[PDB]
């Protein structure tokens, strides 16, 4: 008789940047 | 065999009486029962912002079942509450959990609509592994399972607008937060329960206090749960006060002091004083024991009243005849009359004391819950408030109208006379700088809170550009600036009774003023994550210079009022006119007289002498030297800082030259006496 | 709507009012043992049985 385990399955997000772009 | 291995019969707990008076909510439970007696989409699910007690409405359903206040078709039923963590915890082998769930579902099928299955916290059942969504999808499909769901709005919107079939097996019940008065009724029922628990009396003005003030001063949670907090922690506070007592503690400290002192004396007569204070303490302690016995009898008679209520409810559920009436009719003649005899005996005897939770307990739990100072005036704070002009002219000389307006703002705060649409009192300051604007706000902060920076001093030169509004409110979601929020909303939402200075405001770019328009009108304000923060217990003060030529030209030969109108028109030409309309009052500063200058010099000398005594060096001074500092440190064009730096020069440079010469003996009074044009330090 | 009407069908109102009334007066009359609550109980139980049978 064999039992189970529990796994990680881990990773991160994906990010953004954002850029002002000045007028004058 | 399988069912009670994991389920909780709440209707048994209603029979056990361990549940609570669920008050109101009848339309809601009716609509619940409506969704129960459908053909398809039978499964209800409760939705609301948390605190509104979805658990409570389920248990009130169960109580109305056991009472038989339901209609007939759902009488004789079951409502059994199912943990999942009960289910999981032994699932070592594979399939074990799934066999558990399968046996539970088949035994629910065997009950044949006897059971209203109730599952709290429903989005767990979304994720357990497939796990239960597909693995109740047959029971979803058949409707023989009549599951009742419970969630926050969010995990509904997270997890249940993700599946379609799971969505269309469950029916939204938007449970609302109640108003003031339904909450008041709920509080009266649980007031009865809390006096059953916590050995108290609770007054109905304390209930209306809890409702009103938690509706004002708690911007976090919602009704009724904040009022539950207020009442329960006031119950704890009265319990601890009666468990203490302070006068006993004072007398115990006194007698152990006199005991130690007499044992050091072992003429005494402190023997006699010790014995007298011990007699006094024993008398008051015996009074304390008698009061404890009185309240203990009160608790016993209330508890036996509650046991009689439980028994007569057993007789109402089962249908006992005449035993219940005989029990009631014999019983609470005598328990009512000696309850009132104990009540008037305690109203006599409680000295050392309080048993009624009043508003004052609520206010103290408020002003130590967050800490907006709403409690009524204990006098050291009050008499400190009443000297406020002298308090500020401990540190800020002159600028008297400003001092007055600030003290008026503080007073209209503490009187409770501020309109809670708005912050307490907003200010723009004016005048050419170095006349004590930022220092006045720091002096306020030193007063009210006992620090300079424990206040929010954000100079505006950080904010000269359009984009850096995110330095204060923050980043919108889904970026890197998502884990440190804002900074302004943070430094309110920690401690919402705080001074916020935004010094030198008109450098900034006016979308910062768009933010600040929302600030000064309404005081709720959208933070970075997509929620809001109170401002209504802050004070926001900004500064400027912008009538600098005007005030340095024209503070003579004018009043205060037309001066105000003139420089107000100047700032009208600067800002938008809303942002000077939003101010509680603009206060205009002035050029300075030499008496203020001399007082400033005194203040800086006191600071200097503080630093030197910390160094360990000791000074008397010529005040002709102070006069020459006054005559040299003056200008109309700036004010105080050139005085400060001229004094800095003409003392501290040759002085520190002599100090780091290894020249001046510590301990000697360093006579700062004049030279012909310098000012000498001698050692005599 | 069908569930609403089903619940309206599934229970009376005034019958339950009078049922609470008669069990209250039963409690009260047993507490008496002047009475005349005997007569009032008989009247209200007759009314109760009438409306019950109509239901
Ligand atoms: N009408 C009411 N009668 C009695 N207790 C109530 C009532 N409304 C709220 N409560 C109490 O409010 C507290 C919290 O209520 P809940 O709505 O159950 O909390 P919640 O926000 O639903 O989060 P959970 O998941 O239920 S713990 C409980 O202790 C309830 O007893
Ligand atoms: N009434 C006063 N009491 C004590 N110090 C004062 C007073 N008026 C001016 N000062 C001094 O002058 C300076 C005032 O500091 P601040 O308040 O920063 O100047 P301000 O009036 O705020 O204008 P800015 O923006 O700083 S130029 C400090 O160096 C104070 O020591």
């Amino acid at each position: 008789a064999a039992a189970a385990a529990a796994a990680a399955a881990a990773a991160a997000a994906a990010a953004a940047a954002a850029a002002a772009a000045a007028a004058a | 065999q399988a069912l009670k291995k994991y389920t909780i019969d709440l209707t048994e707990r209603a029979e056990q009486g361990k549940l609570d008076p669920v008050i109101g909510r009848d339309e809601e439970i009716r609509r619940t029962i409506q969704v129960l007696q459908r053909r398809t989409k039978n499964n209800p699910v409760l939705i609301g912002e948390p605190g509104v007690g979805k658990t409570a409405i389920v248990e009130g359903l169960a109580q109305r079942i056991i009472n038989g206040e339901v209609p007939e078709g759902l009488k004789g039923r079951r409502v059994l509450a199912l943990d999942m963590g009960a289910l999981v915890a032994g699932a070592k082998y594979r399939g074990e959990f799934e066999e558990r769930l399968k046996g539970v579902l088949n035994d629910l099928a065997k009950q044949e609509g006897n059971v209203i299955l109730f599952i709290d916290a429903l989005h767990t059942m979304v994720g357990a592994g497939m796990d239960a969504g597909n693995m109740l999808k047959p029971a979803l499909a058949r409707g023989e399972l009549h599951c009742v769901g419970a969630t926050t709005l969010d995990e509904y919107r997270q997890y249940i607008e993700k599946d379609a079939a799971l969505e269309r097996r469950f029916q939204k019940v938007f449970v609302a937060e109640p108003s003031v008065e339904d909450t008041i009724a709920i509080l009266r029922g649980l007031k009865e329960r809390y006096e059953l628990h916590h050995h108290v009396q609770i007054t109905d003005p304390a209930i209306v206090a809890a409702a009103t003030l938690s509706h004002r001063y708690i911007a976090d949670r919602q009704l009724p749960d904040k009022a539950i907090d207020l009442i329960d922690e006031a119950a704890s506070s009265i319990r601890m006060q009666i468990d203490s007592p302070e006068e006993l503690d004072r007398l115990d400290r006194r007698i152990i002091q006199l005991k130690l002192e007499q044992q050091a004396l072992m003429l005494d007569m402190l023997n006699e004083e010790l014995s007298d204070k011990e007699r006094q303490y024993s008398e008051l302690e015996e009074e304390w024991k008698a009061e404890k016995a009185s309240l203990s009898g009160t608790q016993t008679i209330k508890a036996e009243l509650e046991q009689a209520k439980i028994a007569i409810e057993q007789a109402r559920r089962v249908g006992d005849l005449a035993r219940m009436s005989e029990l009631q009719y014999g019983k609470i003649p005598e328990l009512e009359k000696q309850l009132e005899a104990a009540t008037q005996l305690e109203g006599k005897t409680m000295r050392l004391l309080r048993n009624k939770v009043t508003d004052a307990e609520i206010a103290e739990v408020l002003a130590r819950w967050t800490g907006i100072p709403v409690s009524r005036m204990m006098e050291s704070e009050r008499e400190k408030l009443l000297r406020m002009e002298q308090e500020l002219h401990h540190r800020v000389i002159g600028q008297n109208e400003a001092v007055d307006a600030v003290s008026n703002a503080i007073r209209r705060s503490r009187a409770g006379l501020a309109d809670p649409n708005r912050p307490i009192g907003s200010f723009l300051f004016l005048g050419p700088t170095g006349v004590g604007k930022t220092e006045l706000c720091k002096a306020l902060a030193n007063f009210m809170f006992d620090s300079d920076e424990a206040m929010v001093r954000i100079d505006m030169s950080e904010f000269m550009e359009k984009h850096s509004v995110s330095r204060l409110v923050g980043a919108p979601p889904g970026y890197v600036g998502y884990e440190e929020g804002g900074y302004l909303t943070e430094a309110v939402r920690r401690r919402p009774y705080s001074v916020i200075l935004l010094d030198a405001v008109e450098k900034a770019h006016p979308d910062v003023f768009n933010i600040l328009l929302q600030v000064l009108d309404d005081g709720r304000l959208t933070d970075g994550q997509g929620r809001t923060v109170d401002f209504r217990n802050t004070v926001v003060i900004m500064t400027s210079n912008l009538g600098s030529d005007l005030i340095q030209e024209r503070f003579g030969e004018l009043d205060y009022a037309h001066m105000k109108e003139l420089v107000l028109g100047v700032v009208s030409h600067n800002f938008r006119p809303e942002f000077i309309n939003r101010i509680d009052e603009v206060v205009v500063f002035h050029p300075l007289g030499e008496q203020h200058i001399a007082s400033i010099a005194q203040i800086q000398l006191k600071r200097l002498y503080k630093r030197l005594e910390e160094r360990g060096y000791e000074i008397h001074i010529s005040d002709e030297a102070l006069k020459l500092l006054s005559e040299n440190g003056y200008d109309p064009v700036y004010g105080a800082r050139p005085l400060k730096r001229a004094i800095q020069q003409q003392i501290e440079n040759p002085l520190a030259q002599q100090i780091l010469s290894g020249e001046l003996v510590p301990g000697k009074v360093i006579r700062l006496e004049v030279n012909e044009d310098r000012i000498v330090a001698v050692q005599h």
